[PDB]
């Protein structure tokens, strides 16, 4: 927006989520999305090294 | 150990708890008061004499 001012925005990098209709607790989201994300994650590393 | 049934049993498990977290409970019965309607009083036959 100015000089000496960079403004770097959080562009959503993951749109994998399960909302729950329960509603128990938050926990159990935040724990789905990072499950479902890992599960793609650790399939592109499958015998790999960079 | 092979690494690729871990994974898939890991999906599945969390499939299966992701289904059961949807489901939700609405029930939307009527009520067991009845509807009431018109009625006219109706006469019995007299005899009148003097």
């Amino acid at each position: 927006p100015e000089e000496n001012v960079y403004i770097l925005l959080p562009i959503q990098a993951y749109t994998g989520g399960v909302i729950d209709r329960r509603d128990a607790s938050f926990s159990n989201f935040a724990y789905s999305i990072a499950s479902k994300l890992m599960m793609e994650l650790s399939a592109a590393t499958h015998n790999k090294i960079f | 150990p092979n690494d690729e049934a871990t994974i898939k049993a890991l999906d599945n498990v969390i499939k299966q708890i992701e289904a059961l977290s949807v489901i939700v409970n609405r029930s939307e019965k009527a009520d067991d008061a009845q509807i009431l309607g018109p009625n006219t009083y109706k006469q019995l036959l007299e005899h009148l004499f003097s």
